[PDB]
RNA sequence: AUGGUGAACUAUGCCUGAAUAGGGUGAAGCCAGAGGAAACUCUGGUGGAGGCUCGUAGCGGUUCUGACGUGCAAAUCGAUC
RNA sequence: UUCAAAUGAGAACUUUGAAGACUGAAGUGGGGAAAGGUUCCACGUCAACAGCAGUUGGACGUGGGUUAGUCGAUCCUAAGAGAUGGGGAAGCUCCGUUUCAAAGGCCUGAUUUUAUGCAGGCCACCAUCGAAAGGGAAUCCGGUUAAGAUUCCGGAACCUGGAUAUGGAUUCUUCACGGUAACGUAACUGAAUGUGGAGACGUCGGCGCGAGCCCUGGGAGGAGUUAUCUUUUCUUCUUAACAGCUUAUCACCCCGGAAUUGGUUUAUCCGGAGAUGGGGUCUUAUGGCUGGAAGAGGCCAGCACCUUUGCUGGCUCCGGUGCGCUUGUGACGGCCCGUGAAAAUCCACAGGAAGGAAUAGUUUUCAUGCCAGGUCGUACUGAUAACCGCAGCAGGUCUCCAAGGUGAACAGCCUCUAGUUGAUAGAAUAAUGUAGAUAAGGGAAGUCGGCAAAAUAGAUCCGUAACUUCGGGAUAAGGAUUGGCUCUAAGGGUCGAUCAACUUAGAACUGGUACGGACAAGGGGAAUCUGACUGUCUAAUUAAAACAUAGCAUUGCGAUGGUCAGAAAGUGAUGUUGACGCAAU
């Protein structure tokens, strides 16, 4: 327990810790799946609170399917400008 | 010596058909009297695929004639047919695609396949994928029909013979490479066990008559004559002629 | 991005078998594995199930073709011929 | 295995002429957001299954214990 | 970390010696054996499964009423309905045919 | 030479079952973006193919020509593979 | 391995207690298939056997022990085996399995002399054997013995076969009503014959969901530690078959009519052959609540006492988390010149032969009630001692369950539960060995030969040639970094607030410059001979350049046939086959 505190702290994570690679700890896949699923329950929840429209829902829908967002934040700043356009 | 491994398999011990996945003997149907004075109708109701048969089967549902019932059949599927077609075979049938006539009743140039040797034994040419015989005329006196076979053999049939009009399905896969052992091994797993083959000259002389000496090699002509008798048959066997 | 020069989908076998061999499997590889329109539906729909055989996704029918295309060079002649032919004997 | 809600049809099954024994059961369980409360539960025995009411009303199920045929074997606790 | 056992004498793990581990009112951990399950009826023409159709082995169809095993339509259990449709309409169309053909 | 007995080992086919961590590589198909008059050409992702690859259980048995060599063993033991 | 006690004539070896250790969940743990056959358990006992010992034992002597309508066998069929009818053979016998056969019996009507003679029709499938892992009607929990249990006891269920009554339902419109529909229900006639479904099915990949396990918060008990510290460490808080209600991705129905194309998966598929959207229907894998059921089981406290040994009290509650582990399952996707059993058995539908109501009948597919369920197997070992190897032999022998930490990991290393502590011992430390190791300077000078050994090794970042079938070569080659500690930034869910995961990057500080600190873990490069590759063989001296392989070519054959088998045959293999085939090189 006291040692499970301690990575919780960020400890014990350094090179010299390491003995799988990135992709065996955590696969880029996983990464992947949860940004998508992140990206697209925003789209439909701001279509369904009628702050985007269908027309630039789809748009969206594809933009982040092919890469262009890398996290929610980018993804809420580019609907601010699509928008303030 | 001892029995040479083309004596063995006539024992048919190992050397048997696997025919445990088969759909069944593919046959037209018994010559009755509806094919010789009219025509009948069927339905195909599935195409569906044949363990060690490179061409698809389709089956056909046909009503019972003097019964209450359906009978079905196992049609060797020809190119363009359907499920949910009606296959119409008789004397009275007309010229199209899947449609069963005897050799008489259709011109000359007409394709067809699953040809009768003689009339009511449902089907013994041109069965294999992509393969069709070619009718090249008739001789209405004593009832005979010339036709083309896929050898390149010229024969004649009665014409009272039947066959299905088109060409078998399935046509060019053997134009693609099997390009591994591994798919080899698939392909005979289905038929019998005839893969791999030991070459003879890598045997013992007890083994093969081109088995021994301190080289690989025949030692002596490989064309064989039609007189010679079993353990003496390998290589060539009566060769007209050899070389490329 | 362009993942390969030439191989395509030929890629699998690695340097194995020979280029000329690779070569002629590519050509009917696409041919199986492609989707083809339905003659009954109008979609393009139709992939291959068994060699030989060719369904369409839609309407659920099933065509019996070529061992890689649903319709071969020779199917096609038969066709014409027999299309020729039957015209010339109702009149 | 089997629960009955209709006293009434408790009553009928208590002299089905197959039914022998019964027996009455005393829970001390708390309610929804109170003070516990006293529940009984009356079981009937009959040939191929077992009938249980469940009332959670004291003053109820003093009642239905009075009105419980003579003939009828019954079990306390 | 309690481990548990077959309870029959069959030590593979075939389609028919299937276990699922539960926990007892006695506060252990004991396998319990469980059987295939239930396929649903599918319908005469299309093949899909039929609406309505309760999904039991074949010998417990024996052992329910009837009100599960079919449904209040021609061809009820047999055949789903837009098969059903298909076939009344294809018939009419069909026979009206014929009598023009005769005439 | 005559008449008999063996496929519980093993060889091969068939029928019906069961078994096989974690990694590397990243083929088709698909999405977005960039360049160009056009044909089309590049970039980033996605995807997870292979008688591919590192390496456990498993299967096999290269070397030390190691141990043992009236042995634990009429073929085994250890390391390496 | 050690100390002590007990027993005994006698104790390194038996029993008990204490201590030190190991197996470390792919076990030295807990069950089985085959095989063995009483080795199982108790009492008595030590001549022989346990390559020392023996008071002990799988030894010796005498007894005890295996309980089933629900678990298997029994039934079904698989590859296959094999009677009959017939044909071969001097003959023992051979072929063949629906075959050149007059190959057989259940729905009844007819009869109240008696039991079935006798009228139609139906159906022609035409022995039998073949699975303790395939198919398959039906049971669970708690308790109980020296040794038995899903088999005994208590409680609670279910199936099949057979008897029958009541209630309910239905009928004077004789064989039910509701919903536009998907369809719903406590029921709600149906012979021959026909059709359909279930039985019934490959493999790999990611994703969703369920169960058990793992981790964890609060609280109610018990135990450990306490010089000091720790609201702390460990442990208990459980819910079966079955039953009622309810619960679903997929699929389907109604309304409506779409380009400013929309919807939508991690994965690109769907829509005028009707999308999105709104409202509905259904499968019940699965979960929830309740009955079963707290009366059980579990954890504690207070009382009796040689004793048959109990008696009385309390508590057994409410949450969180996930690329976790194992396993089940759903919707999908990839692959094949490979497309991945059969039968018994059960149900539904189409059909309409018959039987039926008014002072009366039918439904045992609705509910309740009554009776029966035979035969054989069942103990135990399942292996470094119960099997096979001449044996209590380091060999061989099919399979299920699988905790914590480290770590990519079922690797190695340590621990909990459980199980063992068994292998002749004591003393000494010569040579020579077997096994494990280290060496100054040189660095293959050794040797047939770098044989053996050493060096390299994880991860992150940088960098990477000739050649090439353009796929590779490649971890090419060649470099740098890695601890601890204190911080910072970014990446989410539900509804401004609130709650919850280890992932990556960076910066100070710190040390005998150490940090994949044990464990774990590639030497590399330039060329020649040879086989293309993966694969295969001389069980017990040869693993290869040998065999095989894809590719290429040649030969025979159109069935009254090619190749091959047989003593013969009304006999066979290829052949459930037909030249894109079979056969021979
Ligand atoms: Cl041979
Ligand atoms: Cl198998
Ligand atoms: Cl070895
Ligand atoms: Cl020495
Ligand atoms: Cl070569
Ligand atoms: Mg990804
Ligand atoms: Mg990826
Ligand atoms: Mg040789
Ligand atoms: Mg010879
Ligand atoms: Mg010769
Ligand atoms: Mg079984
Ligand atoms: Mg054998
Ligand atoms: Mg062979
Ligand atoms: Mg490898
Ligand atoms: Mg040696
Ligand atoms: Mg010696
Ligand atoms: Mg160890
Ligand atoms: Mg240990
Ligand atoms: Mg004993
Ligand atoms: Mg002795
Ligand atoms: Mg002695
Ligand atoms: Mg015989
Ligand atoms: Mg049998
Ligand atoms: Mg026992
Ligand atoms: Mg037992
Ligand atoms: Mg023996
Ligand atoms: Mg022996
Ligand atoms: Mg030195
Ligand atoms: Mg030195
Ligand atoms: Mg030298
Ligand atoms: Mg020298
Ligand atoms: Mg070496
Ligand atoms: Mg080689
Ligand atoms: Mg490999
Ligand atoms: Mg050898
Ligand atoms: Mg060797
Ligand atoms: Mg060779
Ligand atoms: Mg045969
Ligand atoms: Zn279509
Ligand atoms: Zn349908």
């Amino acid at each position: 327990r006291a040692h499970a505190q301690s990575k919780r702290e960020g400890r014990h994570s350094g090179y010299g810790k390491r003995k799988g690679t990135r992709e065996a700890r955590l696969p880029s896949q996983v990464v992947w799946i949860r940004r998508l699923r992140v990206l697209r329950r925003l789209l439909a929840k701001y279509r369904d609170a009628g702050k985007i429209d269908k027309h630039l829902y789809h748009v969206l829908y594809k933009e982040s399917k092919g890469n262009a967002f890398k996290h929610k934040r980018a993804l809420v700043e580019h609907i601010i400008q699509a928008k303030a356009d | 010596g001892r029995v040479i491994r083309n004596q063995r398999k006539g024992a048919g011990s190992i050397f048997t058909s696997h025919t445990r996945l088969r759909q069944g003997a593919a046959k037209l149907r018994t010559l009755d009297y509806a094919e010789r004075h009219g025509y009948i109708r069927g339905i195909v109701k599935q195409i569906v695929h044949d363990s060690g048969r490179g061409a698809p089967l389709a089956k056909v549902v046909f009503r019972d004639p003097y019964k209450y019932r359906l009978r079905e059949e196992i049609f060797i599927a020809n190119e363009g047919v359907h499920t949910g077609q009606f296959i119409y075979a008789g004397k009275k049938a007309s010229l199209n695609v899947g449609n069963v006539l005897p050799l008489g009743s259709v011109p000359e140039g007409t394709i067809v396949s699953n040809v009768e040797e003689k009339p009511g034994d449902r089907g013994a040419l041109a069965r294999a994928s992509g393969n069709y015989v070619i009718i090249i005329g008739h001789n209405p006196d004593e009832n005979k029909t010339r036709v083309r076979l896929p050898s390149g053999a010229k024969k004649v049939i009665s014409s009272d013979a039947r066959g299905v009009i088109g060409v078998i399905a399935g046509g060019g896969r053997v134009d693609k490479p099997l390009l591994k052992a591994g798919r080899a091994f698939h392909k005979y797993r289905l038929k019998r066990n005839s893969w791999p083959k030991t070459r003879g000259v890598a045997m013992n002389p007890v083994d093969h008559p081109h088995g021994g000496g301190n080289h690989q090699h025949i030692g002596k002509a490989s064309t064989i004559s039609r007189g010679a008798v079993s353990g003496q048959k390998a290589g060539l066997i009566a060769a007209r002629r050899t070389g490329l | 991005a362009k993942r390969t020069k030439k191989v395509g989908i030929t890629g699998k076998y690695g340097v194995r078998y020979g280029s000329s061999l690779r070569r002629q499997v590519k050509k009917l590889e696409i041919q199986q594995h492609a989707r083809y329109d339905c003659s009954f539906c109008g979609k393009k729909t139709v992939k291959r199930g068994a060699a030989g055989i060719w369904t369409c996704s839609c309407c659920k029918k099933t065509v019996a073709g070529g061992a890689y295309t649903v319709s071969t060079a020779a199917a096609a002649t038969v066709r014409s011929t027999i299309r020729r032919l039957r015209e010339m004997v109702e009149a | 295995a089997r629960e009955i809600t209709d006293i009434k049809q408790f009553l009928e099954l208590t002299r089905r002429a197959d039914v022998k024994t019964a027996t009455v059961k005393i829970n001390k369980k708390l309610n929804k957001a109170g003070k516990p409360f006293r529940q009984t539960k009356f079981k009937v025995r009959g040939s191929s299954s077992l009938y249980t009411l469940v009332i959670n009303d004291a003053g109820k199920a003093k009642k239905l214990i009075q009105s419980l045929p003579p003939t009828l074997k019954v079990n306390r606790l | 970390a309690q481990r548990v056992t077959f309870r029959r004498r069959n030590p593979y793990n075939t389609r028919s010696n299937k276990i699922k581990v539960v926990k007892t009112p006695g506060g252990i951990l004991r396998a319990q054996h469980v059987k295939k399950l239930a396929t649903r009826p599918k319908c005469g023409d299309c093949g899909s499964a039929l609406q309505g159709i309760s999904t039991l082995r074949p010998r417990q169809y024996a052992t329910v009423s009837k009100t599960h095993k079919t449904v209040s339509r021609a061809y009820g259990g047999s055949r789903c309905a837009n098969c059903v449709k298909e076939r009344i309409i294809r018939a009419f169309l069909i026979e009206e045919q014929k009598i023009v053909k005769k005439v």
